[PDB]
């Protein structure tokens, strides 16, 4: 049993059409001090696999080294490690799911919240959720802290069903997903503008983006707002 | 401090019939106010014709079914793939769950399926092992809406013979699949409205002597 | 100072009249004309606005006075005493009774409630 | 929250961020911390909104009837009243308030009152939870008799760097500039003062 | 130690066609131990009745006070009190005793003398008006109760019908309520006649 | 104290009483009369926290006898039974409620019938044939439940309380020093001295 | 619950879901959150129920008396200083949370208020559980010189996202649009996106099939004459 | 809960309720508290459903390991500190269990063992375990003779746990009989105390107080 | 367990002990005989936690006999005293302590002289003339004090015994459900059946 | 405490207070908070004094047994030695550590090591319980590729505000120097530092 102490806010995502989107800011706060603006909390395994990770950053990159330990030790004696025999979606999600659920039953967790997100061999999307708890559960949108709160009533107004996947094109995702980041910064009080959104399609492969920021911000109106009832000046 | 248990809600609801069984549960899945996910199901095909659900706290919920999937796996391997008998799957899911009586599965576990006369059966487990052959049995966040009306409907409890006045029962006649699934929906569609982690879908599995067979239905979503 | 009138200054005196009453009614009777007619579907109350001035704007005072949605008065007098009765009026059909039954009270209730009112100020000290 | 007050030559200029949180909520991202209880006697407010709120409009009530019968007060007079409600009330108050006023026999004064009730007049002064991260550059950058322009500098890029490592705090930059010429509102926003 | 659940019992309240429908059960217990099987929790104020469950000296003490009251306001009135006046006289009674409550989960039933409706409406132990057109359901087993009730309940029944419909709505929650059953009653109220039947019930 | 029963027959009501006094480790009496007499044809016992218990009694029994001289009549039991339930349920959100539990047996002169009624600390009043307070009902009401009946005589009534006692005192742990009984009826209150 | 308040070009406009809940229980499927203080000025409330209820009835009440004894339309500025300060007084014991809306002489207006006393100003305002579903439909529609039926159709939506996403909301959708000179119009059950099916069978039972032990006539009527 | 067993002179009779609870949540009407061991052993079930259900289970294994290694019927008294031996070792972890070991053989006869979590281990000739215990033991204690036969012992067992149903609120659901000889167990089947309260009510007289 | 008492005189250990066990609520058994023999000429009596008393009682019983077996020759109440005290020393830096309290009456064949020792849960070891555990004393030891003679007989120590036994009844709230009486002296173990 | 790592054109310096209290009474007022894990590469050490010694005792002694079989460590093995320890020990350790070291490949760089046993690299770092009023200043004066003199002014100017502000800081401020050319110790007194 332990108390997180550099953490990590929110990480969005959604299933499209031909894949998923995934994303996470770059921040790494220190209670209410926002100490570290140059934290990258997506961590790609391969080139079909994104891991997003909130909660405790040591723990994290803790994390980030299993996974890159998990690729070493999988091209071992593995002709096929680049190919047929290259990790899944599936198979980094259920490795940490089990790392996560024995962590919690030794009284000794993992302070995260993690969403695998990835395309499989056979073309489907995966999206899975795991947690300090050893819970999992999939959706079409997946969102940790206060992007559950947020951003999925958002995303959700655009996939809100299985259904939905397959006529969601990966422009209207994207946009979802910037969209909601900007109002995690308007709302949620341990976040930053500087952001990282990664794309796993079936047909593009991986596409990772870095610095990106929140823009188109409406602040303008806060000119006219004036005390806190009765104050006209 | 770290409190390993949650509660992912969810309900669900086991039958025995007179040939049949069936074993059904809502697709929601929550923590305290929000949505996880709207379908996320709960009872599964564990082979050898039995059907099983953990319901409460869905990561203890998916170490027992995990465990039990495997139990089966290895009854085959060590005893020349012999059948494991619904009566032998529940003890062996006692010992499961007692194995960490003081760490208990937080979960209340039911499986449904065929006895070895063919007729149908439902055994219903507390968290840590206790367990007992039931003819109806529903379990998790509205357990306390369904049982009253399934006592009703489905045992005909307090229902007497018009005219006779208190003096003669109403006779528990056999219900058929068609009318289990009926009373299954009605429960389910009651619980929904009076229920707010109940919801999104329902999905009813059937077991019979033919098989495993998988019906789902939609609920409300608010 | 504190208020050192504790007894009452309206008394019976031989013949078995309440002298302060009796010179109350009297102040009535100089009072300008007001009246009330009833009707099967409705009620009628009117009085003159008696201007004591050309230059005073009488849309401003207000002889007639809405109680509640229901009920209104109107009265012959002293007018400072029928305003505060008026004050009095509207906040007794509140606190004894909307808040209470979260409806209006009913005429002859509200009636009861300034009459007890009135009683009070011919028995108070 | 992010607040601060500074003496120029002109006068005072009052400066605050617009964040309030319920934890890690933001409730509302465009407050209005700085808060009128006289013509040129201005606030800036910390702790309990609720408990700052009433503490200001019972100020601006004493204020007014102490204008109705002795003419307008001195800076020092509501800062005199502040610190009598938050002493005598400070087990069951949590609010650190920022005086700020311009008179023109007294020019440009500013007084703080921190959570025990004690008043300090100060050239400038420095609160909220933001206010912890720049007592090192504020320190080193204010100086006595600014213009109007360096002092607007002197607090944006303050309140800038308190914004940037305070979570609490947040949104457009409010000032409130009190000189003999009026009262004068100010606002910057994100886009301008992040580059800083 | 929770004062709601020390005596136990229930109540349940339906609307019909030009009907209205209360019943309780009969139980009142120290914990685990049945002191009485007599314990009627149903009252009447001329034509509008009152369930109250909850702590027992309060559902007792409670019902002499608004007995209390619908006495004073009849004779001041000139006339017997209303289900929607009644309602709110309940509301602002139990609301002025916010900070040191009565125990109770009180329940109105009646129908209105001038318009004919039927009206039924629930509270919480604070005065906080639950208005429903189908039921309220209050006690030990309410949870019971709505699950019931929410199956059973539909719109319109007549007189005899619902009588049916309400009578099992309770025997079967109070089955599955530990702290609930040892006889029920149940009223059928129209607008000049009300009938009232003793039901018979397991006693455990 | 401990145990206080009642029992409601055809033409009376009879109260048995305990009459041991215990302060924590030892017995300071073994001969304590746990009633008071309200009225000539009503009895109250009670048990319940030391000095409350008492003064409550007395309490009540002044305020009864007051109403006896004022109107020259005597209360029915269910009058009385309403007054004392009042005081207790006044009491248990005063600052400091009276911890008494209270059984109240009268015979009703105008009707002509037994009444035993059962009082708590909450102001929780029930009309029985027979009752008890604290763990008594435990050990003795199946024992009731079986043989009681409404027609029962008064010599019938006091058989079935001596089996209560008897069982009483070979279930429960502690030393009660057996019963103080006493009846109610039409001619008043007396009591058994020999039980 | 989900309740928000939208300002517009000549008025402002509040909505409400209508689930009342005891726990994980749902009490009523169809409550009323809309709260009427005066004609023009209607406020939503969050929380304890009896409180958003009790507190809204005083000040309703104390404004009429105040708007009959100036001769003037009540002002929301004096709705807002009246409960605050009330509120204030019990240290968020009274735990009611309003969003106030309404309009004026002096204008439209909209307000929220905290149960320790608190209050802010917005052109656009959510409270309840379901206030960051709807807060987040807000941040990302809402824009200056709104129209009548923009903000109906932002403010409904912003519920909606609560209803469907906030398991302590759902239901229906409640509206009330307040404009400057006019009546202000309460749309009850504005949306029903949440009607249940029919069931699957009738729960009828035959006459009779209740065991009865007593029958009896209750004498509801007075003592009669004669 | 209510369980009871007694000793008498045509063997023991056992008797228990049928109800479970969670709270004031009546969760089963239909649960077995009797835990047939083996075909001449038999245990009651009180305290903690799941350690009664599993170590007399156990103890059942135990007790045929031993008469397969000592080609003899194991003791009442030696199949009983089994149990007591087991749960003992476990003191401390929290185990719930309030049970009577019940058996008959050729050197001890009729033989009940009350065992117990805290370690107790009692031999005696009546015994009540449960919420709804005292109410047991007084129909018990008023009518028990050891010259009881066996239709009127059987009765006297199913109309002591009818007095724990009626008056405790956690007991009730239904009565299960059993009759414990030399030979082996016979069980004497299931009543529902619904129905068989309105019976006793009319044939025997009592329960006067309530309306039927 | 309740009431556990213990004197020595000319030629005999007389050990008195409770009958009843109770478990909160109820009384379970009115017969329970509270001592187990370790060897023909030494009683143990005990009282204490529920299952320890029993569980210790009888681990110390097999031990004493394992040594008469082995070297077949009995232990001196005294060597087995001592004995007994280290396991409870032992004990009450364990785990989980054994909650018991013993007294020990033995008569030592070798020196043809009674012996009485007391040992509690802590393995505090005291030979008396006359002993008890737990409240026991409170209410006896001032009648022992008094009446005890070294040089008594085992007619006049019973007799001393019923004094104390008659002062526990009268003045403990608890019923212990009296006690078994057993003498132990040169032929060895007997128990008074009529007491 | 209040220290400090900083990296600039000729490779880095640490900077520290010297300052340690129990309680508000000063134990020892010349402490020496940098200490030498290898030849050129030191850390600053905050937190608690008996776990930030025995960790850095033990760090010695790895990068010492490192040396004898493998050559000279990077500095990010240094710091990821003091990771494993603060991460693996985290329920049991109070210790913020920061490394800094020079190689001739890599040049200046300074690891930060907060209380859970992350690792983040940065251009500088500042700890302690004084850094919390430096943050503001740090980031406004900050450039890269500093000159060996105005990095000893940034830093100097730095821990002085850090010192003024907080009480748990105070006495000497030490430094230390890491580049090509070797290791050099600076002190810089009271009288030096106060009057900047
Ligand atoms: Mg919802
Ligand atoms: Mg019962
Ligand atoms: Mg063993
Ligand atoms: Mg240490
Ligand atoms: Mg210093």
């Amino acid at each position: 049993t332990q108390q997180p102490i550099v953490t990590g806010t929110s990480v969005i995502s959604m299933k499209y059409d031909n894949g998923v989107i995934i994303a996470a800011d770059n921040l790494g706060s220190y209670g209410s001090l926002l100490r570290f603006n140059g934290v990258e909390r997506l961590i790609p395994v391969g080139d079909n696999t994104v891991v997003g990770i909130s909660g405790d950053i040591s723990d994290m990159q803790h994390i980030e080294r299993l996974l890159k330990d998990l690729v070493t030790e999988n091209a071992y004696d593995n002709p096929l490690a680049d190919a047929e025999e290259a990790l899944e979606p599936s198979y980094i999600f259920e490795y940490l799911a089990t790392v996560m659920y024995q962590r919690r039953s030794k009284m000794n967790p993992l302070w995260n919240a993690i969403i695998v997100a990835g395309v499989q061999s056979n073309g489907d999307q995966f999206l899975r959720y795991v947690n300090l708890l050893g819970v999992t559960y999939s959706s079409p949108t997946l969102a940790t802290g206060f992007g559950a709160h947020m951003a999925n009533p958002l995303l959700r107004k655009v996939v809100d069903r299985e259904s939905d996947i397959p006529k969601t094109t990966v422009q209207v995702a994207e946009e979802a997903i910037v969209n909601a980041m900007r109002v995690l910064y308007y709302r949620d009080a341990r976040s930053s503008r500087n952001f990282s959104l990664a794309i796993i399609d079936k047909n593009t492969g991986l596409t990772f983006k870095k610095n990106l920021q929140v823009e188109n911000m409406k602040w303008d109106f806060a000119k006219d707002i004036k005390g806190y009832g009765t104050q006209k000046i | 401090q770290f409190n390993p248990y949650g509660d992912n809600g969810g309900t669900i609801l086991g039958i025995a019939g007179e040939d049949f069984a069936v074993l059904a549960g809502d697709t929601r899945n929550i923590t305290d106010y929000s949505i996880n996910s709207r379908y996320e199901p709960k009872v599964f095909d564990c082979g050898d014709n039995i059907v099983m659900s953990a319901n409460g706290f869905a990561a203890d919920g998916d170490a027992l079914v995990k465990r039990f999937k495997n139990s089966v796996k290895w009854y085959h391997f060590d005893h020349n793939d012999k059948k494991l008998s619904i009566n032998s799957a529940a003890r062996n899911i006692q010992h499961l769950l007692y194995g960490k009586r003081f760490f208990p599965y937080y979960v209340h576990t039911i499986i449904a399926g065929l006895d070895e006369d063919g007729k149908g059966a439902v055994y219903s487990f507390d968290p840590v092992g206790s367990y007992e052959r039931e003819q109806c049995r529903a379990g998790g966040a509205a357990a306390s809406l369904i049982m009253p009306f399934l006592d009703n409907q489905v045992n005909f409890k307090n229902q007497y013979e018009p005219g006779t006045n208190g003096k003669v029962k109403k006779p528990l006649k056999y219900l058929s699949v068609e009318e289990v699934i009926k009373l299954v929906r009605d429960s389910f569609t009651s619980a929904t409205e009076r229920h707010i982690q109940v919801g999104d879908g329902l999905e009813i599995l059937i077991v019979t002597k033919d098989g495993v067979r998988k019906e789902f239905y939609e609920l409300k979503r608010d | 100072m504190t208020d050192r009138y504790s007894f009452s200054l309206t008394t019976f005196s031989p013949s078995g009249k309440l002298g302060q009453i009796d010179y109350a009614l009297t102040a009535v009777k100089q009072g300008v004309t007001s009246l009330g007619i009833k009707a099967t579907n409705g009620v009628v109350i009117a009085t003159e606005k008696k201007s004591s001035s050309p230059l005073a704007m009488s849309e401003t005072l207000s002889k007639v006075s809405l109680l509640t949605p229901d009920i209104g008065a109107v009265y012959s007098g002293m007018g400072p005493d029928y305003r505060v009765l008026v004050d009095k009026s509207r906040k007794v059909a509140h606190t004894s009774y909307k808040r209470i039954y979260g409806e209006y009270p009913p005429t002859k209730l509200l009636v009861s409630e300034v009459a007890k009112i009135m009683q009070e100020a011919t028995q108070s000290g | 929250t992010s607040i601060m007050a500074v003496t120029f030559k002109d006068g005072v200029i009052l400066g605050a961020d617009s964040r309030t949180t319920t934890g890690a909520y933001i409730a509302n991202r465009v407050t209005d911390k700085l808060t009128r209880v006289h013509d040129k006697i201005w606030c800036c407010r910390s702790g309990s909104a609720a408990d700052t709120q009433a503490i200001a409009d019972i100020v601006q009530y004493h204020l007014e009837l102490y204008t109705s019968q002795y003419g307008t007060p001195s800076t020092e007079t509501a800062a005199s009243v502040f610190k009598e409600l938050c002493y005598e009330n400070k087990d069951n108050l949590t609010a650190g308030i920022i005086v700020a006023g311009y008179d023109d026999k007294n020019k440009g004064e500013v007084y703080t009152i921190p959570l025990g009730g004690s008043v300090h007049k100060l050239p400038y002064a420095i609160a909220g939870s933001g206010s912890t991260f720049i007592y090192g550059y504020c320190d080193k950058n204010f100086r006595e008799n600014m213009s109007k322009e360096e002092t607007v500098d002197f607090i944006k890029h303050s309140l800038s760097q308190a914004i940037k490592w305070d979570g609490s705090s947040g949104g457009v930059i409010r000032m409130v500039v009190l000189t003999a010429a009026g009262v004068e509102r100010l606002i910057f926003y994100p886009d301008e003062y992040e580059q800083l | 130690s929770d004062p709601s659940s020390i005596n136990g019992g229930i109540v349940v309240a339906m609307t019909g066609k030009d009907c209205v429908a209360i019943a309780c059960d009969l139980r009142l217990g120290s914990q685990s131990l049945g002191v009485s099987n007599k314990f009627e929790k149903i009252f009447h104020y001329g034509h509008v009745f009152l369930g109250i469950t909850g702590l027992a000296t309060d559902v007792t003490t409670l019902n002499e006070m608004f007995r209390y009251k619908t006495n004073l306001y009849k004779l001041k009135e000139e006339r017997a009190i209303e289900p929607e006046t009644f309602t709110q006289l309940v509301s602002s009674s139990l609301y002025e005793r916010r900070f040191g409550p009565y125990f109770v989960g009180p329940v109105v039933a009646g129908i209105n003398s001038k318009s004919g409706k039927p009206f039924i409406a629930g509270f919480d132990l604070i005065g906080c008006i639950d208005e429903a057109k189908d039921f309220i359901v209050s006690g030990t087993a309410s949870d019971q109760l709505f699950g019931m009730c929410e199956s059973l309940y539909e719109p319109n029944l007549e007189p005899e019908d619902l009588f049916e419909t309400i009578s099992q709505a309770l025997l079967n929650a109070a089955d599955r309520d530990a702290l609930s059953g040892w006889g029920a009653v149940v009223y059928i109220i129209k607008k000049d006649e009300v009938v009232k039947r003793y039901l018979k019930m397991r006693q455990d | 104290m401990d145990i206080i029963l009642g029992i409601r027959v055809q033409d009376s009501v009879i109260l048995a009483s305990s009459k041991a006094v215990t302060r924590g480790i030892s017995v300071l009496k073994d001969s304590d009369d746990k009633t008071r007499q309200l009225s000539p044809h009503t009895l109250m016992s009670f048990a319940g926290e030391a000095g409350d218990t008492v003064q409550f009694a007395e309490y009540i029994q002044a305020n009864i006898q007051l109403y006896s001289i004022r109107e020259d009549y005597e209360l029915s039991p269910q009058a009385v039974s309403s007054f004392v339930r009042q005081e207790l349920a006044k009491s248990i959100r005063s600052r400091r409620p009276y911890q008494v539990n209270v059984l109240i047996g009268g015979y009703d002169k105008k009707k002509n019938k037994p009444e035993l009624y059962q009082i708590d600390y909450l102001g929780t009043k029930v009309e029985l044939p027979y009752g008890a307070h604290g763990y008594s009902g435990f050990y003795t009401f199946s024992l009731l439940d079986h043989h009681y009946r409404p027609d029962m005589t008064t010599e019938e009534g006091l058989d079935l309380l001596k089996l209560c006692v008897q069982e009483l005192e070979k279930r429960m742990p502690m030393d009660f020093k057996g019963v103080i009984v006493k009846i109610v009826d039409k001619d008043g209150i007396r009591q058994v001295d020999d039980f | 619950t989900t309740i928000v308040g939208v300002k517009f070009n000549n008025g402002v406009v509040i909505a409400a879901d209508t689930r009342s809940t005891q726990g994980p229980i749902v009490a009523d499927k169809n409550c009323a959150k809309l709260h009427r203080i005066s004609p023009k000025i209607w406020c939503a409330g969050a929380g304890t129920a009896a409180d958003t209820e009790a507190v809204t009835q005083l000040i309703g009440s104390n404004i009429e008396l105040h708007s009959l004894y100036t001769s003037r339309e009540p002002r929301v500025v004096s709705a807002l200083q009246m409960l605050k300060q009330h509120l204030f007084k019990y240290q968020g014991h009274i735990g009611a949370y309003l969003i106030v809306a309404g309009v004026d002489p002096t204008g439209s207006h909209l307000f929220s208020i905290h149960a320790h006393g608190s209050t802010d100003v917005g052109y656009y305002l959510s409270l309840g559980s379901g206030s960051l579903a709807a807060m987040a439909v807000l941040e990302s529609h809402w824009k200056q010189d709104l129209t009548k039926e923009e903000a109906i159709k932002l403010a409904s939506d912003a519920i909606q996202a609560g209803i469907w996403n906030d398991l302590g909301s759902g239901s229906n959708v409640d509206v009330c649009v307040m404009e400057i000179g006019k009546d202000a119009e309460y749309l009850r059950n504005y949306l029903t996106p949440n009607v249940r099916e029919e069931k699957q069978k009738s729960y009828k039972f035959p006459r009779g099939t209740t065991a009865v032990l007593k029958e009896s006539i209750v004498n509801i009527c007075d003592i009669q004459e004669e | 809960t209510t369980t009871l067993a007694f000793r008498f002179q045509g063997g023991i009779i056992v008797a228990v309720d049928s109800r479970a609870t969670a709270g004031n949540w009546v969760a089963s009407q239909t649960v077995k508290k009797v835990i047939e061991i083996n075909p001449f052993l038999l245990g009651t079930i009180a305290g903690g459903a799941a350690d009664c259900q599993f170590w007399e289970t156990w103890l059942g294994s135990q007790c045929r390991l031993h008469e397969l290694r000592e080609k003899e019927r194991i003791s009442v008294a030696a199949a009983s500190k089994i149990l007591s031996n087991l749960v003992y070792q476990y003191k401390g972890a929290g185990l719930s269990m309030g049970t009577m070991i019940c058996g008959y053989t050729r050197k001890e006869g009729p033989t009940i063992y009350y065992v117990d979590s805290d370690g107790t281990r009692l031999k005696g000739d009546i015994f009540c375990v449960g919420s709804g215990q005292t109410f047991a033991y007084g129909v018990l204690d008023s009518n028990y003779k050891w010259d009881l036969s066996v239709e009127d012992a059987l009765y006297l067992g199913k109309r002591s746990i009818l007095a724990a149903a009626h008056r405790d609120a956690y007991s009730g659901g239904s009565v299960n009989l059993y009759h414990v000889t030399e030979d082996g167990w016979i069980y004497h089947g299931n009543h529902d105390v619904g129905e068989l309260f309105w019976k006793v009510k009319e044939e025997e007289g009592s329960f006067n107080n309530v309306i039927g």
